[PDB]
């Protein structure tokens, strides 16, 4: 699979398993996990 | 958190087991000394008895 969405910079540390969160508790919750997790901050396209 | 919780449940289940080993190892060890006596008692009852 391959799920792309966008996140707050502080709130990367939170896609991960097991962790706690707005993000992760209630916006997506990944398995207590087999995948490698990609993160690149994008502002130029974003930020207005 | 479930991941930190589980490190520190594998410390206590691993320490109950080395826990329970331990225990039925040496009744092992302490019923083959009673099976021995039981056996000589046996004997003595057979002989002189």
């Amino acid at each position: 699979y391959a799920d792309s969405f966008v996140i707050k910079g502080n709130e990367v540390s939170q896609i991960a398993p097991g962790q706690t969160g707005n993000i992760a508790d209630y916006n997506y919750k990944l398995p207590d996990f087999t995948g490698c997790v990609i993160a690149w901050n994008s502002n130029k396209l974003d930020s207005k | 958190d479930p991941p930190e919780a589980e490190v520190q449940i594998d410390r206590l289940i691993t320490g109950r087991l080395q826990s329970l080993q331990t225990y039925v190892t040496q009744q092992l060890i302490r019923a083959a000394e009673i099976r021995a006596s039981a056996n000589l008692a046996a004997t003595k009852m057979s002989e002189c008895v």
